[PDB]
């Protein structure tokens, strides 16, 4: 039934080591990507930036699927650092030019007539 | 007179501006063979005084031909943006000025217009090789069709 | 051929490869879960997934067999199965001029070993499929984005990307540079339901449930 | 001259308290940074970071998560770097 | 016999100028590490088939162009390294022993098209 | 059956390695591309003065479109809706509502030409031939907008490329 094939982890605890020096690796990254990509935005904003997106993968509670996000969070790093990606690929992140969707009822309702 | 001079002045610096303004390629797709198949001899461009050459800071027109993808969308801004004024663009192919069969597709932009301002849109799946010869041609046509020292002269 | 409209079928081709896939059946039935010739004379492998070095290995070095030409790589993604990712190899053998099709079955979590071991041509028929499917293979050389933009989010070849998928690119003013956003269709894709409710073919037709 | 634990505690305590979070208040020789001081495992990873910074040294994560409070912090590098004042 | 290939017509594969002692010596090899797995598997019960059929062709004549007809292998520089790959694929199945029943049965609705 | 390419064997007797000699230090295999350039420069060219002439095309040729019309002027579409049925870039949009004489003809055709691939499915989906591929190809307009065609300006090309286009689907009918 439970019985799935494992990647990198078996528990949560060593899948919260990966992303551990995931962030570490992340962490020490923010610093010179802004410098060497040539952007507007803050080293702390870059941080917190990163910091954010970790939480938003934090409701999963599967060793199974973090270490999927983990894959998928180590192919980015290093097409930042060896500039493979472009000004356009990592401000994306940093989202700018869409306005803000309304959150209240209101704004929704008096926007349009979708939920 | 006054408007007579400034005249035949703004035609002098336009005549050759739409006689030597010489082709600059991106060659995406399909639209790359004719993109070159007219700089063979049947259809004779460098006759034209048109000349392909990519020569990014020392071209004139750049013929975006081929399927525009989101992936190499800052490729040609970056161009364009390194493209010398005066600079025009001209999107061959339906998938180039208005996406054409891919327009559905996730990875490419719906027409090369909402990346760059993109002047005389030559139509064709391909556009036949002298479709875009007369569609270079309007384009010169619509070099002669300008006032720039006049409206200098108006202000 | 007294039918010129039909494709004239051929028996000793149809047979021979029945044969071989007996063969390979006996060698190792470990991992041949069944074998079905086809009608077209293609006969394919059903393996497991673990099973996917062991018979590339053998259908690659064995005297018998000798398909050693990787023709392709892929997934059928099929939603309604629990191994929605259907990873199917094409083998080519030159010297018995017949072509070997190898299918596996794979969810989204399972990993599957790289077969680059097998056939370094694997390389990158292995890439796009983690990027067009999302589904990893385990012990690669390397795991990168190569038919999608940089940043792209999702897998877009699976039966849930839609075909005009999230983000659009515009070039864009204020920042000088060409930015995303959610995407927006002047037209939307028509829809065309075109399966007819009538049946088609009796041969083929699904036994009752 | 050597590193004494004198200044061990000092600068690791002094960049705990650079950083934006961390408040004079609550912070004390203790300050256990999870249930006495407050954050989160990779707000964990943030401070050790910092003190990467501080000493211009270098940790392993395999004793990053056991680092729960300053004084292991002053304690685990006082270790390594085999100076006891 | 013959004189000496000048070339196989296979770049990178080279020309060896001792065919059938090579053949031989490398035969015994692969008939060697056939022992250690068991006679009741297929695998052996049809390798042993074509060991001794075609170390006998191999023995029999001793010329190289009659050998290219009876193995239809080309150059025996083909053939040998043919059957080296042979003896490297019974070495991976040595350690593997796939002669027990599968693995595990396929899922219910697993295979069978269409959906 | 095959045949090799690379293989020379150059013979090393005195004749020959003079030759391959006399070829290195005077070149010889150079001053042939001299002469097979030289002899192209003294041929006409095969280059077309546009537009005063322009390369040949076929009975068949896939251009712009046009909407027909019957010998009397009646549209020859009928929103049977086939064509957008096989329109491979969904191109092609249809809405008939009722016309005035009882009809309920279309009121929309719209080929969106940055849309269009110029198959020709259209003109063979067609069963009384209303859409087809003109002869034209000079159409380069200077606006996105021009090239997004409606209803009046395919009828307008039809009335305009009429007697070239009837000619031609009567010189290929048979053919088709
Ligand atoms: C500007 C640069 C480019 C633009 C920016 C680019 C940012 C990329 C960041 C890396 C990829 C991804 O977005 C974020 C990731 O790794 S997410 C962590 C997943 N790992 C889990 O285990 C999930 C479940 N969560 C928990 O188990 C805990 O809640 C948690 C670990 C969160 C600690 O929570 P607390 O306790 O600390
Ligand atoms: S317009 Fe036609 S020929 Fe040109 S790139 Fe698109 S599909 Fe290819
Ligand atoms: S053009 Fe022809 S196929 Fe298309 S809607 Fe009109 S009649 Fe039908
Ligand atoms: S020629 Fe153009 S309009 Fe006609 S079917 Fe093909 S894509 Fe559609």
């Amino acid at each position: 039934g439970t019985s799935v094939k494992p990647i990198f982890s078996r528990d949560m605890n060593e899948a919260k080591r990966r992303v551990r020096e995931l962030y570490r690796a992340w962490y020490r990254e923010v610093p010179n990507t802004v410098h060497l990509f040539q952007l507007d935005i803050s080293v702390k904003q870059g941080r917190d930036k990163v910091r954010e997106m970790f939480m938003k993968n934090a409701h999963v509670t599967d060793p199974r699927v973090v270490d999927l996000l983990v894959i998928k969070g180590k192919m980015e790093l290093e097409e930042t650092i060896n500039v493979w990606k472009q000004r356009t690929h990592i401000m994306r992140f940093f989202h700018e030019t869409e306005a803000p969707r309304p959150t209240d009822f209101l704004s929704k309702f008096y926007v349009g007539h979708d939920p | 007179r006054g408007e007579y001079v400034v005249a035949k002045l703004d035609d002098l610096v336009n005549w050759a501006r739409r006689s030597s303004l010489w082709p600059m390629t991106f060659g995406l797709a399909c639209c790359a063979v004719e993109m070159m198949h007219m700089a063979a001899p049947r259809y004779d461009m460098d006759r034209f005084g048109v000349v392909f050459r990519a020569s990014p800071r020392q071209s004139d027109v750049m013929i975006v031909a081929g399927t525009l993808t989101n992936k190499m969308a800052p490729a040609l801004r970056k161009v364009y943006d390194q493209m010398p004024e005066p600079r025009y663009v001209v999107s061959m192919g339906s998938c180039a000025n208005g996406g054409g069969y891919y327009h559905y597709s996730y990875s490419v932009v719906r027409g090369c217009d909402r990346i760059v301002p993109v002047d005389i849109y030559v139509p064709g799946c391909p556009p036949t090789a002298e479709a875009l010869l007369y569609g270079i041609l309007q384009l010169q046509r619509k070099i002669k069709r300008e006032k720039r020292l006049r409206i200098w002269y108006r202000r | 051929d007294t039918r010129p409209t039909i494709r004239p079928r051929n028996d000793v081709v149809h047979k021979q490869l029945s044969a071989f896939g007996q063969y390979v059946a006996e060698i190792l039935p470990k991992y041949v879960q069944q074998v079905q010739v086809s009608c077209f004379n293609e006969l394919e492998i059903f393996i497991h997934p673990d099973g996917v070095i062991p018979v590339l290995t053998f259908l690659r070095d064995h005297t018998n067999a000798q398909f050693k030409s990787l023709a392709d790589l892929t997934a059928v993604d099929v939603p309604t199965r629990q191994n929605r990712f259907e990873i199917v190899y094409n083998l080519l053998s030159l010297r018995f001029n017949s072509q070997i099709r190898v299918k596996t079955y794979t969810d989204e979590l399972t990993p599957i070993e790289s077969s680059v071991t097998v056939y370094k041509a694997a390389n990158w028929y292995e890439r796009e499929i983690w990027d067009m499917f999302g589904v990893f293979f385990a012990n690669h050389p390397d795991l990168r984005r190569i038919l999608t933009g940089y940043g792209f989010e999702g897998h877009p070849f699976r039966k849930d990307f839609p075909l005009s998928g999230y983000v659009e690119l515009r070039y864009d003013d204020e920042v000088k540079r060409v930015v995303a956003e959610p995407v927006e269709l002047a037209q939307e894709f028509r829809k065309f339901d075109l399966n007819s409710p009538w049946e088609a073919f009796p041969a083929y037709r699904q036994p009752p449930e | 001259p050597p590193l004494t634990l004198e200044a061990i505690k000092d600068r690791v305590l002094y960049v705990l308290k650079l950083y934006d979070k961390i408040d004079p208040e609550k912070l004390s020789v203790n300050s256990h940074f999870m249930k006495d001081l407050g954050l989160d495992s990779l707000d964990q990873v943030e401070i050790i970071m910092a003190m990467e910074d501080e000493f211009g040294f270098e940790i392993p994560d395999i004793d990053a998560e056991k680092l729960m409070c300053p004084q292991e912090i002053v304690d685990y590098i006082a270790d390594k770097k085999d100076v006891y004042e | 016999a013959g004189l000496l290939k000048k070339t196989t017509g296979l770049v990178g594969l080279a020309v060896c100028e001792t065919p059938h002692e090579r053949l031989k010596i490398l035969y015994t090899k692969i008939l060697d590490v056939l022992g250690q797995i068991p006679k009741n598997a297929a695998y052996r019960k049809y390798t042993e088939q074509i060991t001794n059929e075609k170390l006998g062709m191999v023995k029999a004549e001793p010329d190289v162009k009659k050998l290219e007809e009876q193995l239809q292998g080309g150059q025996i520089e083909e053939v040998i390294l043919q059957a080296e790959n042979e003896l490297s694929l019974a070495r991976k199945m040595l350690r593997w022993k796939p002669w027990e029943p599968l693995v595990e049965e396929p899922p219910a609705n697993q295979w069978k098209w269409p959906i | 059956t095959y045949k090799f390419v690379n293989m020379r064997e150059p013979s090393m007797d005195m004749k020959s390695v003079t030759d391959r000699a006399a070829q290195t230090l005077l070149w010889t295999e150079l001053v042939r591309g001299l002469g097979m350039t030289l002899s192209y420069l003294f041929r006409e060219p095969a280059t077309i003065n546009y537009p005063f002439e322009k390369g040949p095309l076929s009975p068949r040729f896939r251009g712009e479109h046009a909407l027909r019309r019957y010998p009397s002027g009646e549209e020859r579409c009928i929103a049977c809706k086939l064509c957008e049925a096989v329109c491979p870039a969904q191109a092609i949009t249809i809405e008939a509502e009722p016309r005035a004489d009882g009809s309920r003809r279309t009121t929309r055709y719209d080929i969106d030409m940055t849309k269009c691939i110029y198959c020709g499915f259209c003109q063979e989906a067609c069963p009384v031939d209303a859409i087809v591929e003109g002869p034209n190809f000079e159409f380069s307009t200077e606006t996105h907008e021009e090239l997004l065609y409606n209803k009046e300006k395919l009828l307008n090309n039809g009335d305009k490329w009429e007697a070239e286009i009837a000619a031609n689907i009567q010189a290929d009918y048979l053919y088709r």
